[PDB]
C-alpha cells in the first residue's frame, strides 16, 4: 500500500473538532429551503436593536414588574436634583440584563465597542422643561452636583422641544480579567456611568399631569464586538 | 476587528451531549439490553433557550457515540446503532424485526474501536424546523404541536442472541452545522416548565434581571 | 391630512407617518412553479381586500395591554371570513392601521409590534405543577381580541423589554397618535391552513400608562383598521 | 555559516513537560478522581528563566498528553479532558454542569489510544502577553500582576458515573509554536523564591559567575 | 477504501516533532498583533551587544 | 554650545553630542483607526510639552545609584501631572536628558539606561521566606526618585553587568557630562493607565565610583531635565 505513520491525537474524540463524517441517508434529497422574511446571519444583528432597558430595575412586587421599564420625572423634584443614575455595563447585572444586547453578551466572555442609549419622554405634550444628561467616563466618579456634572460630557434635553435623544457612549471594554473567589470573571471596571439631573424643575398647566414617565432604549453601535462563546444560564431544560 | 465568532454557526457549533443510555445488567433500566432515543436536541440543557431565539431554523447535525462500562472502561463488546428515520417503526423488543429492516441505517462498532460518528440531514417534510406553531394540526392539548420537526430514533443494543456481559453506557453528541435562522424573537426570561409548551410559573414570576434599591443608587 | 379608499371603504388618516415594512419585505404573490400549479390559486380583488375598522378598544389607565391573532381575526368578519373558512389553503399579507383620538392633555406610549407564531402559555396552575393548555378564547380570540394578564412576559415567557426585536413602531401621545404596519406572509411553507395556523399576532401594550386629571375623557379609544395584501386562497369546499 | 538554531523559534520548540496530573484510589490527593489544571508554563522548571528575557511575547501551544497508571501501565480505561478558556467557571466537583457545558472544548480518548493532542491559541486580549507589568490592576500585594495573559484551565477525570478502576497518572507536554519576542532584558542572575514576582534573598546575593583569586591569576 | 501500509514509528510521541495538531477553538480570532518596539528575531543579536565583563571577579 | 527652547523653558546645553533613540523607533502618535476613534484623544501642544527639570541628585562616593518610574515622576508634576490624573488613558514618548557638572580633576562613570517593565523586587525578609511585595513608595518614588540597595542585581535579581541591552548610554567625566536618550511609547496595548502602570524606569548607576582629592567639590550634580513627546490623553474625569 501507501506508506504512513499516524501521529498523537489519532483515535481522539474533539468536541470542538470540525471534520466530516458520513451521511446516515445518502440517498435523501431533503425539502429544499425556500425564501422566508428576516433571516438572521449574525447575532451583532440583534445587537444593533434597541431594546427597553429597564433602568428603572427597582420593584420587584410581581404586578409591577411593568414599572421597571419606565422611571419619572415630576414637578415635585426640585432644580439640580438628581434624577437617575446607571452604568455602562451590557454583561453585567442590573438594567442591561433586560436589553437582549445584554442577554447576547452573556453567551460571550469579552466584547468592546460604543454603545447608544435613547431616552424617550412619554408625558403630557404639554408639559415642557429640561434635564441634564451626563457620562462619567470609566474611574470618574459620579459629579457631586448638577454644575459639576454640568462640566462633563452632557446634554442638555428639552423634551418641550423634542421627545427623544440619543447618547452614545464612546467606549465600553470587558477586556480586564479578575480571578477573586476562586472562579475567574473576565469583569469590566469600565463602568462608565450616566447621570440624569433636573437642569429646571417639571412644568406644565392646569389640566396636565404631574408626572410623566421616560422609556431608555439601548442598542450598540456597528463597531460592536464578542469573543468567546460561553454558554451560561440560569433557565435550562427542566427534567 | 473580525466578527466570525458572532455568526450563527459559530454560536451553534461545538458538539455537545444530548443523551445518555444505560443498559445495566441487574435493573429497572432498560431490562432487555436495549434502548430507543427519539432525537431531541433540548437534551443539552443550554440549548432550548439559545435556540429559541429564533423562530424558524434548518441545520444538520453530526452526532458522535462514547460508549463504556459505568466506570467509563473499555471491554470486546459490539453494539449495533440503529437510526430509525420518522415514520419508521421503532423496535418493540430486542428482537423485533425492526432491527433488520434494511431501511433503517445501522452502524456497528466495538467498545474498543473509536467513537462512531454519522451525519444526518434536515428531515422536516416543511421548509424549516420550526420551534414555534400557533395553532393545531387538521382548550386543546395539541396546541403549539408542530410534529414535522422529528429527527427520528436512535435505537441502541448490544449485538448477539443474549444480554451482554457487561453494564454500559452510551452518550450521544451532537454538533449542529449548516444553520440558517429566521424571525429573531425575545429571550426566554422566565424557567421552563414542560417540553412541549412556552408554560411558565405564574406566581414565581421573576424580573428579568437583578434589581437594586433606588434608581439613584450605584 | 387627507382620506384613501379601496372599494366601499374610506378612512379618514395622516398623510403618511412612518411606515414599518416588517422585515424589509412587501407582501407579494406567490408564481406559478410552486406546490400546487395545477390548482391554480384565485387572488381576491374586489370586495376581499379592502379596509376592515375592528371594534374600537378603550385604553384606561389600568389597560394590561391587547393581542388579536391572524388570520384568525378576519375568519370570522365579512367576505374575507368568507374565503378563509370555505377554502383549503391561504396566503396573505397585510397593512395594520391603529390610531388613538386623545387630547394633548393625555399621556401614554403603546408600543404595537407584530410576533409570527405568538404562542400562549397560561399560569400553569400558578405553583407550575399544572399542564394546563391555554383555552380557544385565549389562542384565537376574534376580531375582540383578548387582555394580557402578564404582560411583562408577554403572557409567554418572555421579556417584552425586547419585543423591539419584531416589526414594531411606537405610539407616544405626545408626538403621534397613528402607527402603521405592512407584513409579509411569513410562515415555513407557501400556504397553510386559515383557520387552524395563526401565522402571527399583532400586540399593542401600554408601556407608559394612560394619565390625565380629572375631568378629561377616562379612556382612550384605540382604532384597528386593516387591510390584506395579495391574498391568496386554493381548494373550494 | 548557518544560523536557523538561533531563532527564537527554534529555541522555544520541544514540547517539554509543564505538569502532572495524580489520580490515585487511595489518597489524599485528588480524593474525587477528577483534577483542575490552570495552565503554567513555568511548569518546565529551565521555561522561567528562558522566557523572562524578554518583557513582550506572543504564541501557540501544541498541547500532548500522556496517561498510564504509577508503573506507566496502560489500560482499558476512557478518559476526559476538558479546556476551561480562562472566564469560564471550573468543575468544583466530579459531577459539575461544566464537565458538560459545550463552550468548554472536551477531548475524549482511551488510554490505549495513542497520546491526545491540541492546539490552543494565543488567549491574552492584549497585543502580547508580557512577564512584567510595572504597576496595579485598577504597598500592594496586586502589584506585577498583568492577569490578562491567562491561558486557561485544563480540567481531566476519568469518564463515567463511578471512580475509576485503576491509580492514574496524566503528564502533560508544551510545545510553543510561532513565537515573537520583544524588549530583551537581564538574564535572571539570583534564585527564583516565588512564581509571582521577581523578589530574591537578600542574604544570598552571589556573584553572576564562579570567582577566582587574583585578576592577575588564571 | 485507499490502499495503506502504517510504517514504524507510528503512534510514537516525539517531544521534538513539529507537526501540526488540532486547534481547540476554531472559531477563536486572537487579538491582534499590533506594533512594540525592539522586537528580536534571532538571539545573535543579543550576542552582538556590548555587556559589561566581570574581569575582576574576585570579591565575593 | 547653545540654548534651546520649548514655550518657557529655556535649557543651556552642548551642540548635539550622541543620542540614543531606544529601540531605532521615534515617539509618534496613533492614528484614527485604533480602538477609540470616537472620543478623539486630545493632543497637548502648548505648556503640557516642555522642558520639566528635576529636584538635581547629588553624586558621592557611596552613591548607589537612582531610578525614576514613568510616567509617574510627572504624574505630580505641573500641567503634565494635570492631565495624567484628570484623564482615562495616555500614551507618550520622552526626551531625557542628564547632565553633571564636575571639574576635570573628579573621576567616574554613570550608566544611564531605560527599563521597560521595571518591576521591584525587595529583599523577600532576608533568609528567602517572607513574602514582601515593595511598597508604593518604592514602586513610585515619583520626581525626587529613589536609590537602589543592590545595584549590581538592580533590586530585581538581574544582573546590571547586562544592563547594557537596553537603550542605554554612558557618561564618562572624562569625556563627556551630558547624556540623552529619545524613548517611545512601549507597551502592549496602544494606550494604558498613567497612575497604575509605569511603562518604564530611568536608571542611572554609578560603574566606576565618583572619586577626587580632598579640597574639591565632593557631590556631584546630576540635573535630569526630561520633555514629553507626542504625548495623547483620552476621557476627561
Amino acid at each position: 500500500g501507501f506508506p504512513t505513520e499516524l501521529k498523537p491525537g489519532t483515535n481522539q474524540f474533539l468536541t470542538t473538532d470540525d471534520g466530516v463524517s458520513a451521511p446516515i441517508l445518502p440517498n435523501f434529497h431533503p425539502t429544499p429551503c425556500i425564501h422566508i422574511p428576516g433571516e438572521v446571519r449574525n447575532l451583532l444583528e440583534l445587537c444593533q436593536v434597541e431594546t427597553i432597558l429597564e433602568v428603572n430595575n427597582v420593584p420587584t412586587n410581581a404586578t409591577s414588574l411593568m414599572e421597571r421599564l419606565r422611571f419619572p420625572v415630576s414637578a415635585q423634584a426640585g432644580k439640580g436634583e438628581l434624577c437617575a443614575v446607571f452604568r455602562a455595563d451590557p454583561g453585567r447585572n442590573g438594567p442591561w440584563q433586560s436589553t437582549l444586547l445584554g442577554q447576547l453578551c452573556g453567551y460571550y466572555t469579552q466584547w468592546s465597542g460604543s454603545l447608544e442609549v435613547t431616552f424617550m419622554f412619554t408625558g403630557s405634550f404639554m408639559a415642557t422643561g429640561k434635564m441634564l444628561i451626563a457620562y462619567t467616563p470609566p474611574g470618574g466618579p459620579l459629579p457631586k452636583d448638577r454644575a459639576t456634572a454640568m462640566l462633563g460630557t452632557h446634554v442638555i434635553w428639552d423634551f418641550g422641544l423634542q421627545s427623544s435623544v440619543t447618547l452614545v457612549i464612546p467606549w465600553i471594554s470587558n477586556t480586564h480579567y479578575r480571578a477573586h473567589a476562586r472562579d475567574g470573571v473576565f469583569d469590566y471596571y469600565t463602568t462608565g456611568l450616566v447621570s440624569i439631573w433636573y437642569q429646571t424643575n417639571y412644568v406644565v398647566p392646569i389640566g396636565a399631569p404631574n408626572t410623566a414617565y421616560i422609556i431608555a432604549l439601548a442598542a450598540a453601535q456597528k463597531n460592536f464586538t464578542m469573543k468567546l462563546c460561553k454558554d451560561a444560564s440560569d433557565i435550562l431544560q427542566t427534567g | 476587528h473580525s466578527t466570525a465568532e458572532t455568526t450563527l454557526d459559530s454560536f451553534f457549533s461545538r458538539a455537545g451531549l444530548v443523551g445518555e443510555i444505560d443498559l445495566p445488567l441487574k435493573g429497572t433500566t432498560n431490562p432487555n439490553g436495549y434502548a430507543n432515543w427519539d432525537i431531541d436536541i433540548t437534551g443539552y440543557a443550554q440549548m432550548r433557550r439559545k435556540v429559541e431565539l429564533f423562530t424558524y431554523m434548518r441545520f444538520d447535525a453530526e452526532f458522535t457515540f462514547v460508549a463504556c462500562t459505568p466506570t467509563g472502561e473499555v471491554v470486546p463488546q459490539l453494539l449495533q446503532y440503529m437510526f430509525v428515520p420518522p415514520g419508521a417503526p421503532k423496535p418493540d423488543s430486542r428482537e423485533s424485526l425492526a432491527w433488520q429492516t434494511a431501511t433503517n441505517p445501522s452502524v456497528f462498532v466495538k467498545l474498543s474501536d473509536p467513537p462512531a460518528q454519522v451525519s444526518v440531514p434536515f428531515m422536516s417534510p416543511a421548509s424549516a424546523y420550526q420551534w414555534f406553531y400557533d395553532g393545531y394540526p387538521t382548550k386543546d392539548l395539541e396546541y403549539g404541536a408542530m410534529p414535522n420537526n422529528m429527527m427520528g430514533t436512535f435505537s441502541v443494543r448490544t449485538v448477539g442472541t443474549s444480554k451482554s456481559k457487561y453494564p454500559l453506557v452510551v452518550r450521544i453528541y451532537m454538533r449542529m452545522k449548516h444553520v440558517r435562522a429566521w424571525i429573531p424573537r425575545p429571550m426566554r426570561n422566565q424557567n421552563y416548565l414542560f417540553k412541549a409548551n412556552p408554560n411558565y410559573a405564574g406566581n414565581s414570576i421573576k424580573p428579568t434581571g437583578a434589581s437594586r434599591t433606588a434608581i439613584t443608587t450605584l | 391630512v387627507a382620506q384613501l379608499t379601496i372599494g366601499n371603504s374610506t378612512i379618514t388618516t395622516q398623510e403618511a407617518a412612518n411606515i414599518i415594512v416588517g422585515y424589509g419585505e412587501w407582501p407579494s404573490y406567490c408564481s406559478d412553479s410552486d406546490a400546487t400549479a395545477v390548482d391554480k390559486p384565485t387572488r381576491p380583488d374586489v370586495s376581499v381586500n379592502r379596509f376592515y375598522t375592528l371594534d374600537t378598544k378603550l385604553w384606561e389607565k389600568s389597560s394590561k395591554g391587547w393581542y388579536w391573532k391572524f388570520p384568525d381575526v378576519l375568519t370570522e368578519t365579512g367576505v374575507f371570513g368568507q374565503n378563509a373558512q370555505f377554502h383549503y389553503l391561504y396566503r396573505s399579507g397585510f397593512c395594520i392601521h391603529v390610531q388613538c383620538n386623545a387630547s394633548k392633555f393625555h399621556q401614554g406610549a403603546l408600543l404595537v409590534a407584530v410576533l409570527p407564531e405568538y404562542v400562549i402559555g397560561t399560569v400553569a396552575g400558578g405553583t407550575g405543577t399544572e399542564d394546563t393548555h391555554p383555552p380557544y378564547k385565549q389562542t384565537q380570540p376574534g376580531a375582540d381580541g383578548f387582555e394580557l394578564q402578564h404582560p411583562y412576559v408577554l403572557d409567554a415567557g418572555i421579556p417584552i423589554s425586547q419585543l423591539t426585536v419584531c416589526p414594531h413602531q411606537w405610539i407616544n401621545l405626545r408626538t403621534n397618535n397613528c402607527a402603521t404596519i405592512i407584513v409579509p406572509y411569513i410562515n415555513a411553507l407557501p400556504f397553510d391552513s386559515a383557520l387552524n395556523h395563526c401565522n402571527f399576532g399583532l400586540l399593542v401594550v401600554p408601556i407608559s400608562p394612560l394619565d390625565y386629571d380629572q375631568g378629561a375623557t377616562p379612556v382612550i379609544p384605540i382604532t384597528i383598521t386593516l387591510a390584506p395584501m395579495c391574498s391568496e386562497f386554493a381548494g373550494l369546499r
